């Protein structure tokens, strides 16, 4: 039963890392978009 | 044709024949000057608005 658990628990361990990676990617993409729109609004100012 | 040839000029009667008296003549003159001022001031305020918003939008 150990020998059966070792196989699965490992694939879970790689999966979790895949998820963390994707999520950090999303964090970065968001922050960069926010910085680009911030530079676009700060360089040329149009508000009501 | 006749109006042209005899140089007569045909004016429509006014509605309301009333005697224009000192008070009314003066007051109306005032009201007209007031009006001309006000709409001139709205025009200047819109010139200021257009200039401000344009010079803002550019940079």
């Amino acid at each position: 039963c150990e020998a059966e658990d070792i196989a699965v628990y490992e694939q879970r361990l790689q999966q979790w890392h895949g998820e963390r990676v994707r999520l950090i990617q999303r964090e970065q993409e968001q922050r960069e978009r926010a910085r680009q729109d911030y530079e676009a609004r700060r360089a040329a100012k149009a508000s009501a | 044709k006749i109006c042209k040839e005899l140089g007569i000029e045909y004016t429509f009667p006014p509605p309301y024949h009333r005697k224009a008296h000192r008070r009314w003549v003066t007051k109306k003159a005032l009201c007209t000057q007031v009006f001309r001022e006000v709409q001139k001031l709205k025009k200047q305020k819109r010139a200021l608005r257009a200039a401000a918003v344009a010079a803002h939008k550019q940079g």
